């Protein structure tokens, strides 16, 4: 079973004038289905099982 | 609305982080993953049409 | 150190790293898992 359920983030420095708009452009891409596009084309392949 | 109107300083609960809310309230790191899922009553289940 | 302005990689959000850098909201929710090495053995009709 999965443990230490911490996700993947974009790292920026403490100042990071882009910190707020990067996160807002990541929540937006989850809702738009853009990340489901990326999961389909890069993660969900299922060669054999 | 309570945090936006400064009636409270926190909104601990089952709030999901999203676009519109993050532009009026400052969320923290998620403590549990959620999303949108579909719950369907089970269809019992059958044998394959080519068993 | 200033070499990079962003880390676009599978960087896990941690308490240790969060004290020095600003992580974004996760673009991928996941966890830790263990990977291990993976028909019919009917010898004959007898
Ligand atoms: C559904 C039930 C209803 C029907 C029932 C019918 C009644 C049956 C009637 C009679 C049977 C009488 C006894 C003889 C049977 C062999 C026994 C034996 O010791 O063989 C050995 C050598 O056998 C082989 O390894 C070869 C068998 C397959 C190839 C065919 C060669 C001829 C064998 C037959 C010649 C024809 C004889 C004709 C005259 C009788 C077994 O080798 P093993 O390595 O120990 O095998 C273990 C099994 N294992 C590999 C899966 C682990
Ligand atoms: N938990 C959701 C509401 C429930 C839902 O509609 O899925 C929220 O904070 O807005």
């Amino acid at each position: 079973e999965l443990f230490f359920r911490s996700g993947f983030g974009i790292g920026m420095r403490k100042d990071s004038p882009w910190k707020q708009n990067v996160s807002l452009s990541i929540l937006k891409s989850h809702e738009n289905g853009f990340m489901e596009d990326l999961d389909k084309t890069w993660v969900r392949y299922q060669e054999c099982d | 609305g309570e945090v936006v109107m400064k009636r409270a300083y926190m909104a601990v609960g089952s709030l999901t982080i999203n676009e519109e809310r993050s532009e009026v309230v400052d969320f923290s790191v998620p403590f549990i993953e959620t999303g949108i899922s579909v719950m369907v009553s089970r269809s019992n289940g059958t044998v394959s049409p080519s068993a | 150190s200033g070499q990079a302005d962003m880390i676009v990689a599978p960087l896990t959000i941690n308490n240790e790293r969060a004290q020095y850098i600003e992580f974004s909201k996760p673009f991928k929710y996941q966890g830790l898992t263990i990977l291990v090495k993976k028909r019919s053995t009917l010898d004959s009709f007898m």
